[PDB]
RNA sequence: GAGUCCCAUAACCUUUGUACCCAGUGAGAAA
RNA sequence: GCGAUGAUCACCCAUGGGUGGGUACAAAUGGCAGUCUGACAAGU
């Protein structure tokens, strides 16, 4: 990808500032506390995602 | 012994489902020759007891009716009796028209019957119950948990979500919000309260009810007179006064 | 008006009966009463050939209405012994079904007697 | 309400991924985004004949 | 057969399609709990509980006007309040769908002249109220003119030679102005000398001679050959 | 000069008198086709006269056929004669504006004073009444054109297609329909009576198995009796007497709902074969051939689920349901049956001779396997 | 504080017991 | 002493035994299945 060096970005516009977002290096509560279920649901979640990505790779 | 309170509020449900199927059929038959009658009227007994009264068209325009269907729909019955799309029975099934009408007629008859019965036992096996929450619905309340001694020894959160069980385990087993009503919804003082605080006065009911409901299961000089449930429907009907004189506007 | 009305006069008959004949040589005839009602809520029908002196007549007034219903000429023939002898069977036959096909040698002759039928109907 | 659109999302992503589903089938094309009012609905074939879309 | 399919309004008002892997052309059921012709139902649950109201599948190899829909005609003018005049009610196979599209405030005058298919149409007319079926040659209409009063739409499903005229006179009867006018012309039951494009170009021209403005026409070939639908608007002032 | 105007109608007949003519040579012009859409403009043309309604519908059918026909009424004759004026018949009539060519003529008939008008002029005048309706007639008329106008349309063509309400095979269809329905009440009600009377002894419903004569004993029966005599509707009667004198187990309210149960289902039971009785008879006279066939009850679940007699009369003989050798014997019932149905449908009025023929033909089928 | 009136008054499955079974076709059948 | 008013039509053994099941139902405390929170709130 574009790698735009630092010296460079921090002297940019307010339009043209470069939203990049650092990744998360904190376990944070949302994520460790959020519920994902199993089984015919991890199933149904594997299903869709074949589904969807079939039919974009298709168009 | 209350074996036969789930026998007989089992029996209400059944009973109430078979009245439903039977008038059907029965406005679906006399609709070949009076169609307009149940759809302008359409109580199932007004039904069957106005065809037991006059049975035919130019018979309803030579008679007249004031103990079923009240003093308003007479003018439209008179109407679609003059001018009508349905036909003209004869005898040999207007007599079989006739029995079902009397047949569901004497159905809720039984019904009703079937209703004072179940207040007698209710009011006979568990009275405070009935004097806080009413017959019938203690009735399911202790035909859902089974005995009278095993909804009393239940909190009064449960017996606050007594009937809602599978939303509640849906919305424990997926981190949501739980219900607020459940059986317990169709009592006449949740029904009095408005809004959220109807959601209030169901657990305040649910906690004097299960104050009232071991009392009566638990106590051996109990005098089946509602002294406990009365002092506690006081107290869950001031209370309810008492949030229902408060309002969120400001004055 | 009888039940059984369309009926045809024997010139008419005789047409009738002549490319049932061709028909049921060439494979596009569909001969019996079931049959009949099969090919006739199938929708390959050009006409029903009813015979008017069967033994009940209900038996075969049955298929006027789903005639009617799709919109396929029917014609009453006079006897059920000739439309069976027509039809090339060993039996009378009370009713028969013209079949469509579009390779089919008498196409032309079946349309005539579609349109003889269809102005006596 | 979408608390019942939380429920049949996943059907409504089949149907406007119909295209994608077997191999043979081939429609013609349209978008279909989800429409604002619909209903679920269960086919009732009838007690008339049997075996064949039974 | 047992499966599960969305239920969709369409762009007409009061017809609707379910979509599933097959997609239906649906209308809603104004007598729940039967078939009328044999064709399949879908059965909603609609939010007291929910009741289930039901659907019916409107079959377009069984029905001209089903086959025009789908086809894609720009304007029906059968429509959910509507009067309609169907003239050729052969049975109750399109009746019934053109009743519950117009729903129970409109009425559908249901002309048959067999006898029958009119026994059919009235043990259908009971469980729809909103059906008076008449029982009269067509060709006549001052001899159920007692009977029908200033409908909105003329549907013509005859299958007859005389067509035009019997359109011409139903119309002038018993249409309002600037009403609808469907027409299911059947190119060799009119008459098979000619090709379909010239019966229809002269139907279209004794419409016109009859002041019934034709707006569009629709060939619905893949469920019937050499047919037709023309749709026009009585117009009985000014053509042009 | 178009001078009167006649407007049949459900709710009687109406006579208007034209004020204004409208144009004649100008009749297919714009303003001139859209005046009668107008109100406001169409009240200058047309005023209500007279209109006399109708006694009833059985007036209403009357003059509907004779309107349809053609022929002028009583009640037409009554108001023509009211209204029109005696004028000559040798030199200028009186104009009467009518919709229908072939009912002008029985009017010369009846008055010959009057000339009748149908022409395009005196059709749009009509058209301009029947479009505005109940504006023109200034509330004098009881009941809704509309719903009049449902009823006579039923009636008539009820009339015109002969519409027998004794050969009604719905009223089968509903008779079976719910003859099953209160086959599992019955069922499922005393199965709850003989468990509430399982704790007062349970061997009523070991010796006395029928729903019905259980029922029926056990509304009388409330305690120990001896006096076995009125018991027996008495081998059976005797050992119930005998397992009374044994009773092996165990009040006064309950045992008092238990007894109106039981007479609940006593009730159910001789609605039942009421109902049983009822629809045999409709069967005999709705299907006789069926009947005489397969039987009455098995004939009425067949035209139930086909959904009338005209859909098994129409449905082909390879695919009927009737409920090797065995194999085949439905299969020859099948399409007998469906000949039977046809006949019985389709004729008018039917006789049984059919259904004997077609039972003698399935029975030398089956006697010579 | 808090999703029941939307069938826990319900829905569905598996260890055992109860009854069948692996419509169309369209000219043959018998000797 | 025929008939279109309808003829016809999942594994081993030298009639019969041995090898899979399913559907349509009855139980069913194996099941799914597990009965929310817990100390403030209203007013002057």
């Amino acid at each position: 990808g574009l790698k735009v060096p630092k010296a460079v970005q921090k002297e940019l516009p307010f339009k043209s500032q470069i939203h990049q977002m650092k990744p998360q290096k904190k376990k944070t509560y949302m994520a460790k506390r959020a519920v994902v279920l199993g089984g015919d649901e991890k199933k149904a979640r594997s299903f869709i995602q074949k589904v969807l990505t079939i039919s974009k790779a298709k168009d | 012994v209350d074996v036969m309170i789930i026998q007989a509020i089992a029996l209400l449900d059944d009973l109430d489902k078979e009245l439903n199927t039977y008038a059907m059929r029965c406005k679906e038959w006399y609709g070949w020759h009076f169609p307009e009658l149940a759809k302008i009227v359409t109580d199932s007994v007004a039904y069957a007891r106005i065809i037991l009264t006059m049975g035919i068209r130019s018979k309803a325009s030579e008679t007249d009716l004031s103990e079923i269907l009240p003093e308003e729909i007479e003018e439209r019955v008179k109407t679609a009796a003059e001018v009508s799309m349905g036909t003209e029975i004869t005898q040999t099934d207007l007599d079989n028209i006739n029995a079902l009408a009397e047949q569901i007629v004497e159905f809720a008859a039984y019904r009703e019957q079937l209703s004072n019965y179940l207040s007698a036992r209710m009011k006979a096996i568990a009275p405070n119950l009935t004097q806080l929450v009413g017959e019938l619905v203690g009735a399911r309340l202790i035909a859902h948990s089974g005995s009278l001694i095993s909804l009393a020894k239940s909190p009064a959160s449960t017996i606050q979500i007594l009937g809602a069980e599978k939303a509640l385990f849906r919305a424990l087993k997926t981190k949501h919000d739980t219900p607020k009503y459940g059986l317990l919804y169709h009592a006449s003082l949740v029904g009095q309260a408005t809004g959220k605080n109807k959601g209030k006065i169901a657990r305040v009911l649910a906690a004097k009810a299960a104050v009232s409901l071991r009392y009566d299961a638990l106590a051996e000089d109990r005098d089946d007179s509602g002294d406990i449930g009365l002092e506690s429907r006081a107290k869950v009907e001031n209370r309810l006064s008492q949030l229902e004189g408060r309002d969120l506007r400001t004055t | 008006n009888p039940k059984a009305f369309p009926l045809a006069d024997a010139a008419l008959t005789q047409q009738i009966l002549d490319v049932v004949q061709q028909a049921a040589n060439l494979r596009q005839l569909k001969k019996g009463a079931n049959e009949a009602t099969k090919t006739l809520n199938r929708g390959i029908s050009e006409f029903i050939i009813m015979a008017a002196d069967c033994e009940p007549i209900e038996i075969l007034l049955h298929l006027p209405l789903l005639c009617e219903d799709k919109n396929v000429p029917y014609v009453f023939v006079p006897s059920r012994v000739a439309l069976g002898r027509a039809c090339g069977v060993s039996r009378p036959v009370i009713a028969a079904s013209i079949t469509t096909n579009d390779a089919s040698a008498i196409k032309t002759q079946i349309y005539a007697v579609k349109d003889k039928i269809e102005t006596l109907l | 309400d979408d608390n019942m659109r939380r429920e049949v999302q996943r059907d409504l992503l089949l149907i406007k991924h119909r295209a994608a589903l077997d191999p043979k089938r081939h429609y013609k094309k349209q978008r279909w985004e989800v429409p604002e009012r619909f209903a679920i609905g269960t086919i009732i074939e009838d007690k008339s004949e049997f075996y064949s879309s039974r | 057969g047992g499966a599960k399919v969305v239920i969709e309004p369409h762009r007409h008002a009061g017809v609707y399609i379910a979509r599933g892997k097959e997609d239906l052309l649906v209308t809603k059921n104004m007598a729940p709990g039967e078939s009328v012709y044999g064709e399949k139902r879908i059965s909603v649950e609609e939010p007291v509980p929910p009741t289930k109201v039901e659907y019916r599948v409107w079959n377009p190899f069984r029905s001209k006007l089903a086959a025009g829909i789908m086809g894609g005609l720009d304007e029906l003018f059968i429509a959910p309040g509507k009067k309609v005049l169907y003239l050729g009610a052969a049975s109750g196979t399109s009746v019934s769908h053109v009743s519950d599209v117009v729903g129970p405030e409109g009425v559908v005058y249901a002309v048959e002249f067999s006898h029958r298919p009119g026994r059919e149409l009235i043990s259908m007319a009971k469980k729809r109220p909103n059906i008076i079926p008449i029982i009269e040659d067509a060709r006549h209409p001052q001899k159920y003119r007692m009977l029908i009063g200033m409908v909105d739409c003329v549907f013509a499903d005859v299958a007859q030679p005389d067509q035009a005229r019997i359109i011409a006179l139903n119309s002038h009867m018993f249409l309002k102005d600037q009403g609808g006018v469907v027409i299911s012309i059947k190119a060799n039951c009119i008459d098979s000398t000619v090709d379909a494009e010239t019966v229809f170009a002269r139907e279209v021209q004794k419409l016109r001679e009859e002041r019934i403005k034709p707006l569009e026409q629709l060939t619905l070939e893949p469920y019937e050959r050499d047919h037709c639908i023309v749709v026009g608007r009585y117009m009985r002032s000014g053509l042009k | 000069p178009i001078e009167y105007l006649l407007f049949e109608e459900p709710t009687g007949y109406a006579v208007f008198k034209v004020k204004l003519q409208q144009d004649d040579i100008g009749s297919r012009l714009k303003e001139v086709q859209e005046q009668i859409n107008d109100f406001g403009a169409f009240t200058k043309l047309i005023e209500l006269v007279s209109f006399a309604p109708f006694k009833g519908a059985a007036e209403a059918l009357e003059n509907a056929n004779d309107i349809s026909e053609g022929l002028v009424s009583e009640s037409l004759k009554a108001i023509l004669d009211l209204n029109l004026p005696k004028a000559s018949s040798k030199k200028k009539n009186i104009t009467l504006a009518i919709s229908d060519k072939n009912l002008g003529p029985s009017i010369k008939e009846e008055f010959p004073y009057v000339d009748c008008i149908s022409n395009e002029l005196a059709q749009d005048l009509i058209r301009g009444v029947r479009l505005h309706g109940e504006k023109l007639f200034k509330g004098l008329q009881s009941g809704d054109l509309e719903r009049a106008q449902l009823g006579l349309g039923h009636a008539y063509s009820r009339a015109k297609v002969k519409f027998s309400v004794q050969k009604n095979d719905n009223h089968i269809i509903q008779a079976i329909a719910l003859l099953d329905q209160l086959d599992k009440d019955i069922n499922t009600f005393a199965m709850r009576v003989k468990e509430w009377y399982g704790w007062h002894f349970p061997e009523l419903a070991k010796l006395v198995p029928d729903n019905y004569t259980f029922a029926k004993l056990v509304l009388f029966i409330k305690d120990k009796a001896d006096d076995s005599l009125h018991d027996l509707a008495n081998e059976d009667s005797g050992i119930a007497q005998r397992v009374i004198d044994n009773a092996r187990i165990s009040s006064e309210t309950d045992m008092e709902n238990v007894c109106v149960f039981a007479q609940r289902v006593a009730s159910l039971a001789d609605y039942r074969r009421q109902l049983y009785d009822y629809l045999c008879e409709k069967m005999h006279t709705v299907a006789p051939n069926l009947s005489e066939l397969i039987g009455e009850v098995i004939g009425a679940r067949l035209i139930s689920h086909a959904g009338s007699l005209t859909n098994l009369s129409k449905q082909a003989a390879s695919t009927v349901q009737i409920l090797k050798n065995k194999g085949r014997i439905s299969r020859y019932l099948a399409n007998k049956c469906s000949m039977a149905s046809r006949i019985d449908n389709y004729s008018e009025e039917p006789s049984n001779v059919f259904g004997s023929v077609l039972k003698k033909q399935v029975e030398q089928r089956l006697e010579f396997y």
